[PDB]
């Protein structure tokens, strides 16, 4: 019927896209040059041990101030650590259970969370009555909230289960702009520092980059053969790394529209469960399903160093919003500050 | 009146001045046969023409609301059991079903498990304790605080000093449990278990 | 239980009374009657039905009376 | 719809579109982007404290 | 009685004798048209010359109180939902919204996340314990007393030897929250937070 | 009906967060050990929990079974 | 007084029973995130 011509067009367009990408595929300078500053051995020591979590920590997310870090445990418990004094600024028990995402507001005035309860909870930390009162309970998703991020105190993006990242208006308690382009349920979501384009990783292994003001999938990067765990934009907003269930991390370029770099070694083979970029972006730190995490040069994919901390997988990563320190959330309930 | 656009019913001696169509709302009601002028009728106020019915004005009210605006709303002083009785007496089968459903939800709540409390274990050191108890989230109740012996520092001066069990009620039993299937959630749960 | 059995009857009576008031019949119908009938039907989620029925009834009341008179004028 | 094979035509149309506005975007040379990113990294090396063994009292995690 | 400048209206079969402007307070209403001259009306009691209006007088009560003085009233024997649907029929959108908010308050105070309850952690040693326990304020409920483990000053004595967690239920819904825009308050909260 | 869940500090939050429907947590106590006080060992907490029932209008009794009584006798000793 | 513990062949349910003539079958893995009673097998007039 109508399907035959459309799918034929799809095939030929995919071939054309591959041809265009390989046509503009040049020799990558970064790995070729070793006369550009090699990272060398980086011996690194943790300073804080934010013990005080009891369940496995799923997500951790630094605040805008790069002092207050919100972490969610497996049992439905948010801890807003004061990273300098290991002080629980707030401990929020959540109505839902099995939360895996903790979204800090872009003003440090809200925290959003999502779990298998398939509901995104927005809590106002700045309630003038002292206690952290609930703000909104957004419901209507097709599945669990793999990850969510604040664009505005009234605008959020909730990468829910079953291929949806609907942009929600917190003010109206109504979703605004559904994003439906995936075929596998969305598993990650990363905002560009531009805050106009969000890349969503799913179990279709295809990182779909979405324009946040129109509702259309801007680009579609691929190269991972496994479901995408976590995505972290470059400090430029024109490139981003991507980790998946494979030991491979692929740094894609928006302008090139194709994979810029790869990051994998034979010594360690484990799914990249977290990806981070330093303030410069020259360091790419990846948390592994293996208990330790490893930092590579984000330009030569050679060993910058290995953080031998923890005894369980580094379930989440987060760098300060000036890249002075990096917090490693883990599954053995000890967030470690590295600086 | 015997025949008129409006009807003057007499429930328990109290006059209800309503319209014919409110009674004629459905034809499976006792009131429909009451409204009709046919043989086998000798219970009426023959001084004004009002149909004198031996029924309570208490439970007739909520039922009459069902035929007046499509829904029955019980009073805070009238048992839903009484309105179920009245609906069954008037054979309003849809009303019987709806009142039965309301009674089913009410009895599921009241008999046992009106709510299903959820419980959380905050971990607080002594210094911050009061504040995070003071700033403890609205809608949650403190339930327990327990110290922990430690070889780091026994009793006081511990950064895992206190375990605070808090809780809150949950209305999911009167509304029914909710769950949807997803394989990725299940495999992630399996990962979390190990 | 099925309940359109009286819904259709009240709909036909409602449209008849709308045609009657459009006919300028006033001492033969009660405004409260039509009022409550409309509210009833709204409460049973017939808003599209009310809207379309009103549209069509006013339409053919324009056709059957106004058009002939205007053409005669 | 079902007569149109359960609206798989919508899926194919959506893929065709995404490929269309993928084609409309010009691809930039790999060497160009790589050079840009390493230039950013090197120009930002000194302002990333993770690339610097800072003094005893320089950062709020040891200061 | 006569219908005049003061109007006699038959709600449910019971007569309310009210003032013309009281009902003419706001156009958005069923009774606005009834106040106006109507040749459109046919179901009125010609036996006493009063408008027989369908709707229970009980739920019409709070509606009439609102329409006299712009605020609803909820009795402990009258259903909030009943006056709600009374507002629905008579179509006063502001009153509909207000009674909906009243039902919202009633449900929220009884919701799965209540508004009540607030918790404090007083601290006392054994010597002053019974003092602040006995003198403890009215309306507050004692919740738990805990001792603390001690490696300092063995025996029953310490400067934090007992922590008394107390609490009280709240009635925040009528009074209203203290959350409102004030920048200096925000500055102070931030300063005390860190 | 009341039950005692013996636990150590680690899985404590796991079970407490995962109490079944209708089961009200009631109380939690620590307990010492030969090594230290409790922790660094198993058996560091006892969690007493309760569940509301509804059998008062319907009564309570024991439906006869001879092998059940034999097994009760066996389990008593 | 339960003396049987039946583990599902998948680790998805657990069945148990005793001197109550009722088999309790529990769903371990629930979207609600907590263990819940799933079925109470009644119909034996003898202990499971």
């Amino acid at each position: 019927s109508e399907l035959d011509q459309l799918r034929q067009e799809a095939e030929q367009l995919k071939n054309q896209i591959r041809d265009a990408r390989k046509a503009c595929a040049d020799a990558t300078l970064s790995q070729i040059t070793n006369n550009i500053d090699p990272v060398g051995r980086i011996q690194m020591r943790t300073r804080r041990t934010l013990r005080g979590h009891l369940a496995k920590i799923y997500a951790m997310h630094w605040g805008t101030d790069s002092r207050l870090l919100v972490s969610a445990s497996q049992d439905g418990k948010l801890i807003i650590w004061d990273s300098y004094t290991t002080n629980k600024v707030h401990a929020i028990p959540l109505r839902s259970s099995w939360v895996m995402t903790c979204a800090y507001a872009p003003s440090g005035n809200y925290v959003a969370c999502g779990g298998l309860d398939n509901i995104c909870s927005i809590y106002n930390l700045k309630t003038r009555e002292g206690n952290v009162r609930v703000s909104r309970e957004l419901a209507g998703h097709t599945g669990y909230l793999s990850c969510c991020r604040f664009l505005d105190d009234n605008q959020i993006v909730t990468s829910s289960g079953d291929t949806t990242c609907a942009l929600w208006d917190i003010e109206t308690g109504q979703q605004t702009t559904t994003f439906t382009g995936h075929t596998g349920d969305v598993m990650s979501l990363s905002l560009a520092p531009d805050t106009r384009l969000f890349v969503s990783g799913a179990c279709d292994a295809s990182a779909k980059l979405w324009d946040v003001r129109e509702g259309m999938c801007r680009q579609t990067f691929t190269g991972h053969e496994s479901d995408i765990n976590a995505i972290c934009f470059f400090p430029n907003g024109n490139a981003f790394a991507t980790g998946s269930d494979d030991a491979t991390c692929r740094l894609f370029d928006l302008r090139a529209d194709q994979e810029l770099m790869t990051y994998s070694h034979d010594n360690i083979i484990c799914g990249i469960t977290s990806v981070s970029f330093s303030k410069s972006g020259r360091l790419l730190l990846a948390g592994y399903d293996d208990f330790n995490c490893n930092v590579w040069d984000a330009l030569k994919a050679d060993r910058a160093g290995v953080l031998a901390g923890h005894d369980n997988r580094v379930s989440c990563l987060g760098v300060t919003d000036d890249g002075m320190a990096v917090a490693t959330g883990s599954w053995d309930s000890f967030l470690k500050i590295w600086n | 009146g015997s025949v008129s656009k409006w009807v003057r019913l007499n429930v328990g001696g109290t006059y209800f001045l309503t319209t014919r169509q409110t009674l004629c709302r459905d034809p499976k009601s006792f009131l429909y046969r009451l409204c009709q002028a046919d043989p086998d009728l000798d219970s009426d106020k023959d001084e004004t023409g009002a149909y004198l019915i031996d029924r309570d004005p208490t439970y007739f009210g909520p039922v009459l609301n069902y035929l007046r605006h499509g829904k029955l709303v019980i009073n805070k002083d009238l048992a839903e059991e009484g309105v179920l009785e009245e609906a069954e007496f008037y054979n309003i089968t849809s009303l019987i079903k709806l009142v039965k459903d309301k009674i089913r939800e009410r009895d599921s709540k009241t008999s046992q498990v009106p709510v299903k409390h959820v419980y959380r274990v905050l971990q607080c050191q002594e210094e911050e304790l009061t504040q995070m108890v003071s700033t403890m989230s609205d809608g949650w109740k403190f339930e327990q605080l327990v110290s922990i012996g430690s070889s780091y520092n026994y009793g006081n001066e511990d950064q895992a000093e206190f375990l605070c069990v808090v809780s809150k009620e949950l209305h999911n039993t009167p509304y029914g449990t909710a769950s949807e299937p997803s394989e990725k959630a299940k495999i992630l749960q399996e990962r979390g278990s190990r | 239980t099925m309940d359109e059995k009286y819904v259709n009857s009240i709909w036909d009576l409602l449209k008849n009374a709308i045609q009657e008031i459009q006919r300028k019949n006033n001492s033969g119908l009660s405004f409260e009657e039509l009022y409550r009938n409309a509210y009833t039907m709204v409460l049973h989620k017939h808003g599209e039905k009310l809207y379309t029925g009103l549209r069509e009834v006013v339409t053919e009341h324009l056709i059957n009376k106004v058009r002939e008179d205007v053409l005669n004028s | 719809m079902a007569s149109n094979n359960t609206a798989s035509i919508a899926q194919a149309r959506k893929l065709v579109e995404q490929l269309k506005m993928e084609a409309n975007i010009d691809r930039i040379k790999v060497s160009k982007a790589a050079a840009d990113l390493m230039a950013y990294c090197e120009a930002h090396a000194k302002e990333d404290p993770l690339l610097t063994p800072v003094p005893a009292s320089e950062n709020p995690f040891r200061e």
